[PDB]
């Protein structure tokens, strides 16, 4: 995954990273939130899911990251796939597990919608306010 | 080879007919034979002088484009550079002439000049062997440059290095350029396969290049049979026609051209062990330099064949040394193919060209 | 003390992180130790050149 189109004015925000992210995560996409200190963590923090994040390289705790709320992500595939080969399905909605921050096409009541795909490799990011269904039958 | 000190008792003065041996030794004083000249000619076509002790072969990906709109902006494009790294080897080789004082007193002066002219022949024979084993010995080697180890390579050899994709033809780990014919005699199907195994990497006639093949005469007696649509060895069929050269061109680079199969020119090569063929690209856009790099020392004081003054000097024993130091590696790992003519199984390194198995 | 012949392999680089091995050895090409200057002073104030062997 990579940021294709990012808008600094309300499309995303600067925040400090809460922990080190290793080069094993380089080019993966995760959903992220804010912890009680005001720093970025994978999954929901206290904020719920705040947005999505890609790092092109590993990064240290307390370094500044740009979290995307609205924009386009290219070379996209699910968080469990290999970056740059294991691309997504076309035309389908994508959902974050609020615990790990892992994104895949499987919907679930407790998950947060992050976007949908326009062709296999391009995700239109537009993160939901909250979970898919806060009142299951 | 003879070896040892030259002694009184190795000296010959006059024939029973009264003819002096110094006049016989005077024949060998300046000549070079057609066999060493032929070996020197194989080196001269097959090699280039190395300028960088290590090379990088870089590549870049592709962009593409999108259709426009009244609103909205394109998807972003980038490319990432990558390379493979190829070093060239280097080693020192030494030779000595030794004399007793009475040998230098009484031996004919023409014999000393013949020994000097034979050192030049031994140098040519050494460079030829070291160029051939760079191709036919399909083992990997290591060289130290600035004190840091580098690999030096034969052709593609079943290794982890992946050939660069040419035109959407795309490759894997374990690619190869030493080939086993799968048959006791050469087929036209082997010649067609081997020339395509070069041409899949580029090195094409559209890329302006010419292919050449070097073969022992025993397999050229098969190629003369290859008339279009006719069966040849192992019940394969010639998908092109053999054309004899005039008298294709009668001669190339000063070598006796037999003819063509496909567009590849065929040349008779008596140095080749009988069960083998070399296919080699030439000219055009890729083969502006030859298959094997020759590396020599950075300092002009240490390049060339050199004489060192010896360390027993005048009486009762004399010696002197010749030295040359150089080495070899392949840059264009896809620019030539070695074909072995055998019925089944693993490729064999020719004993005459095993690295460390001998010299000259 | 280290001893023996100087060999290739006692040489260890042409350059390391851009510095040259010739420049490193050039530092020591003309040094003199202040202890060896002191020792040379002590000899000079404590000896004389012998003209008469007995």
């Amino acid at each position: 995954a990579r940021y294709d189109k990012y808008n600094p004015y309300g499309g995303g925000f600067r925040a400090p990273l809460a922990a080190d992210w290793t080069d094993a995560d380089a080019g993966k996409l995760y959903a992220v939130g804010i912890n009680n200190v005001g720093a970025v963590v994978k999954g929901a923090g206290q904020s719920g899911v705040a947005g999505v994040l890609v790092l092109t390289k590993g990064a240290k705790a307390g370094s500044i990251v740009d979290v995307m709320k609205f924009g386009e992500v290219v070379e996209f595939g699910p968080t469990s796939g290999t970056p740059g080969t294991d691309f997504g399905a076309a035309g389908t909605a994508y959902y974050a597990d609020t615990s790990t921050g892992a994104i895949n096409s499987t919907s679930g009541e407790a998950k947060v919608k992050v976007g949908h795909t326009v062709g296999a490799q391009r995700l239109i990011v537009a993160v939901a306010d909250g979970v898919v269904d806060p009142s299951p039958a | 080879n003879q070896g040892g000190y030259n002694t009184a008792g190795d000296i010959k003065y006059k024939t029973a007919d009264g003819v002096s041996y110094d006049s016989l030794w005077n024949l060998f004083s300046n000549v070079t034979d057609e066999w060493n000249k032929h070996k020197s000619k194989m080196v001269q076509l097959m090699t280039f002088p190395v300028t960088n002790q290590t090379e990088k072969v870089p590549r870049i990906g592709q962009f593409g484009f999108e259709k426009a709109s009244e609103f909205g902006v394109p998807e972003s494009k980038r490319t990432e550079l990558s390379f493979y790294q190829l070093a060239y080897d280097f080693e020192d080789y030494d030779l000595a002439f030794r004399y007793t004082w009475k040998f230098l007193r009484d031996a004919p002066s023409s014999q000393i000049k013949a020994y000097h002219n034979q050192a030049l022949q031994a140098d040519a024979k050494l460079i030829h062997r070291k160029v051939m084993e760079a191709i036919f010995d399909n083992r990997e080697r290591e060289a130290d440059i600035e004190g840091l180890p580098y690999k030096v390579y034969p052709l593609y050899n079943g290794d982890n290095m992946i050939p660069p994709e040419y035109n959407g033809t795309t490759f894997s780990t374990g690619h190869n350029h030493y080939l086993v014919s799968g048959g006791t005699k050469i087929d036209s199907a082997d010649v067609e396969m081997a020339a395509d195994h070069i041409r899949e990497h580029g090195y094409t006639e559209e890329n302006g290049t010419q292919l050449i093949a070097f073969a022992h005469k025993a397999e050229i007696q098969e190629v003369r049979r290859f008339r279009f649509g006719q069966t040849n060895n192992n019940s394969a069929v010639a998908n092109y026609d053999f054309v004899q050269s005039q008298g294709p061109q009668s001669m190339w680079k000063g070598l006796r051209v037999k003819g063509s199969y496909d567009d590849v020119l065929w040349i008779e090569e008596p140095t080749m062990p009988a069960g083998y063929v070399l296919f080699l690209a030439t000219g055009g856009t890729l083969a502006q330099q030859n298959l094997v790099g020759l590396r020599e020392h950075e300092d002009a004081a240490w390049r060339g064949l050199r004489q060192i003054p010896g360390n027993q000097t005048r009486y009762p024993l004399i010696d002197s040394f010749y030295q040359r130091s150089f080495g070899t590696g392949i840059r264009q790992r896809g620019g030539a193919v070695v074909l072995q003519i055998k019925a089944s199984g693993t490729y064999d390194i020719p004993t005459k060209w095993t690295n460390g198995g001998g010299f000259e």
